[PDB]
Order: C-alpha cells, then sequence, then structure tokens
RNA sequence: GUAUGUCUAAAGUUAUGCUCUUAUUUACUAACAA
RNA sequence: ACGAAUCUCUUUGCCUUUUGGCUUAGAUCAAGUGUAGUAUCUGUUCUUUGUAACAACUGAAAUGACCUAGGCUC
C-alpha cells in the first residue's frame, strides 16, 4: 500500500537528464569571493537532633517534576 | 525533473526516520554473514520498528529468536533515536514556555511525547521502589505512627465507622456526590460512551 | 550448508546424471567457432528442461499438502511454526 | 457536495438436494425525503 | 547380493505467494428515521430427485471422347 524506502533515487538518472535552465533563489551568487589562509522548643519534634541515560539524567527527572504540576 | 526537496520542519521527522532505518539496515547487512536478501531485511527493519514502539511503551523488547548482536545493535539505534526524541521534546517545552511560534499540531505532539516520557519515568520509579524497598525507613514509619497515635490520643477522636443503614443523612450524602458528578455533565451535551454510562448510573 | 557446498554437491549429482548414459578461430574477427555435436546440445536442452520440470512439479505436490485467514497467512504461520 | 479518475466525440491502409411462491431481519449504501 | 536407472513415500537442507515506512498507539469512538436499492437472513409451500435378424442391389448424374436420333466403353 504505502512502503518504506530501500533503493534511493540515484542521481544517475538526474545526470543523464537534460538541464532545466531555471534560476533558483539561492544559486544567485552569494559570497562571490573566497577567503584564504596565511599560507527547648526544637526538642519536642518527632525528629529532634553523571549517567548516560536520557531517562535517568538529574536534569531530566527534575524537568519532568517541574513540567507536570 | 531533479526536484529534490529539502528538509523542512514539516518533513523533518519522516526524513530522519528513513535515514535511521537505512543506517540500521546497512549495519545489519554488514553484520549478517550469509548476504541475505532485501526481503529478509524487511523482517529486520519491521523488527526494529516494533522495538521502537516497545521502548515508547516501556515494555522491554525481548524477542527470543534473535542473535544477540542484532539485539544489541537495535538497542543502540533506538537509544540514539530515543535520545533525539527526548531532547527534542525538552527543547519544544522550553520553546512553548517562551511563547514562540509553534505549530498547534506540534504542541499536541510535544504534549503526547512528554506524557509518554512522564509515564515511562513514573513506572521506572515504581520499578525502582520495588527493586530496592520503600524509601521510608521502618524506624521512621514507626515514629510517624507514634506521632499520629499520640495526636488522636490527645484529641479523643472517635474514628469514622463503616457506614451502616442507620443514617438520616445517607440519602442527603448520596445526593451531594451525584450532584457533583452531574456538574461535569450539565455543560457538555455531546458525551462519550463512558460518560453516557456514568450518566445512566 | 553453504552455497559453496550445495553447488559442488549439485555438480556431483548432475555428473551422475551424465554418468547414466573442435576449435576454429578467425583472430581478425575474434570469432571462436566451436563446432560441436548438435545432438548433444539437444540432449542437454531436453535434460535441462526435464530437470526444471521435475523441480517445478515437486513444488506443485508440496503446495498441495494442505490458525490463519488467507493463503499467505497460512504459510506465514507455517514460517513461524518451523522455528 | 465534492476533490479526482475513466468514457464518448466518425470516417474505412491495397493479403488469399433443488425449482418455486412469498413475508421478516439485519447490514451497507444513498446530495433521495423527513 | 553388489552397480546402476525409474517410481513412491519419510527425515533433514532450502523457505520455495512466507507482514515493505514515520508521526500525538497519527487522532476520535455515535442519537437517528422512511423510502429505495442491494446483499444477507430466516421461515414458507409445492414439485420432482426406435433396435435387431432375414430376402435384394453396390451406386447415380453431367457433358465430351468411338461407330452409323440409336448402340457399348471411359
Amino acid at each position: 500500500s504505502h512502503r518504506p524506502q530501500l533503493e534511493a533515487r540515484s542521481g544517475a538518472k538526474a545526470a543523464a537528464y537534460t538541464p532545466t535552465g531555471i534560476e533558483h533563489a539561492r544559486l544567485l551568487p552569494g559570497h562571490t569571493t573566497l577567503k584564504y589562509r596565511k599560507f527547648s522548643w526544637r526538642k519536642g519534634t518527632a525528629f529532634g537532633r553523571y549517567i548516560n541515560d536520557m531517562t535517568k539524567s538529574e536534569y531530566h527527572q527534575e524537568f519532568l517534576h517541574k513540567h507536570v504540576r | 525533473n531533479e526536484i529534490v526537496k529539502t528538509t523542512t520542519k514539516q518533513r523533518l521527522d519522516a526524513y530522519y526516520d528513513l535515514e535511521l532505518r537505512n543506517s540500521v539496515m546497512d549495519d545489519i547487512l554488514e553484520m549478517m554473514p550469509e548476504s541475505i536478501r532485501q526481503k529478509k531485511a524487511r523482517t529486520i527493519l519491521q523488527h526494529l520498528s516494533e522495538a521502537w514502539r516497545c521502548w515508547k511503551a516501556n515494555i522491554p523488547w525481548d524477542v527470543p529468536g534473535m542473535p544477540a548482536p542484532i539485539k544489541k545493535i537495535i538497542e543502540r539505534y533506538i537509544k540514539s533515536k530515543a535520545d533525539a526524541w527526548v531532547s527534542a521534546a525538552h527543547y519544544n517545552r522550553e520553546r512553548i514556555k517562551r511563547g514562540a511560534h509553534v505549530e498547534k499540531t506540534m504542541v499536541k505532539k510535544n504534549l503526547g511525547r512528554l506524557t509518554r516520557l512522564w509515564i515511562k519515568n513514573e513506572q521506572e520509579r515504581q520499578r525502582q521502589i520495588q527493586k530496592n524497598g520503600p524509601e521510608i525507613t521502618p524506624e521512621e514509619a514507626t515514629t510517624i505512627f507514634s506521632v499520629m497515635v499520640e495526636w488522636l490520643e490527645s484529641r479523643s477522636f472517635s474514628p469514622i465507622p463503616f457506614p451502616p443503614l442507620t443514617y438520616k443523612n445517607d440519602t442527603k450524602i448520596l445526593v451531594l456526590a451525584l450532584e457533583d458528578l452531574k456538574d461535569v455533565y450539565a455543560s457538555k451535551v455531546r458525551l462519550n460512551a463512558s460518560e453516557r454510562e456514568e450518566l445512566a448510573l | 550448508i553453504s552455497y559453496d557446498q550445495l553447488a559442488k554437491l549439485s555438480y556431483e549429482k548432475t555428473l551422475r546424471n551424465l554418468a547414466t548414459q573442435k576449435v576454429q578461430k578467425d583472430t581478425k574477427t575474434g570469432k571462436i567457432t566451436i563446432a560441436d555435436d548438435d545432438k548433444l546440445v539437444n540432449k542437454l536442452a531436453v535434460s535441462l528442461q526435464s530437470e526444471s520440470k521435475k523441480r517445478y512439479e515437486a513444488r506443485k505436490r508440496q503446495m498441495q499438502n494442505a490458525s490463519f485467514i488467507n493463503d499467505k497467512n497460512k504459510q506465514f504461520n507455517e514460517k513461524l511454526s518451523r522455528e
């Protein structure tokens, strides 16, 4: 029905094709010239005294915490 | 007739994914020593697709009959893809916060992605909780219990019974809940199946 | 079994099928007319057709042997079941 | 109702178990009516 | 019995019509009628499930080839 890509449109045919002679927008001459190189109260409480996983990054969990409620 | 279209925001994803599956397919062919046919690559790439979906779900993708190297490779490639996805999502959400030009469709997509991401995160946390016990130290729990007990002790707080047939309020109470529920449905005239069922109840 | 072995083994077979029962060059044109027995080439043609025919009928029998919906699925489940 | 897609739009190229009769359902469809 | 050929089957090998992308699982799951068509239903009844032998002939018609309308042959 509608199918994955396997054998790409090979520019062999586009080479043997005739020229168009259209003038595209970007092929207008931009940067003509090249550059070059040189060369009491506190007692009474109950309690008185990196990973390479995008789904487990500290940034990530934090982000999720931020952006859910 | 050498049209070739550039990538743009609109067709970026499709192009990405085709490039990905081409890469993966290439890698697998390189690996595979028999020099199998393109039709046997269809099985491979389809396999990959399923794997991706499984990752999206957070259901582990453990197909038995594979060779380990293939399983490795696909795991890698979906991690790459996954990385691309998650980071993209994050970028989008900052973008949305900023209040930038963003596609209504794109914002919905981002919402979806971020939800799936959230669910994945969440159930991973559940797994973590399971895998190495509850965060609460039992001593802490005990302390908490002692505290709460002490509190109600101080209050003479008689607990709430299981509600029998005794109440003069029972009917009244029921009427409140129903009213509350009805409040959802009075506005929206077109209703879902679940909604309809609820209404009927 | 690799296609290396299966070639040589099939080579060995058709040699048993054989075991059952001049060069002239115009170097200016490059045309190497190997005038050989026209009866033997005909015997190749008939034998090779017969070999392909035998194989063709072999599938036909195996196709007529028998959790699915259509022709393809039945076979696709058979591709799963063989594993 | 449309995209869209087919169709037509005229001139003759020199060879010797069943048939039947009906009534009912359900489904789908319907720029047809309500 | 060994060698070979032909045929059938069985075991394996070969997959021999044997899953051909991506997205927010791409998204959302209904309140209909009569009129017509189409199919599908089900019932419904009945129906029904010239030939041989004997006796006889082996062949017709056309116009043209011989002889003097007639007579045989092809």
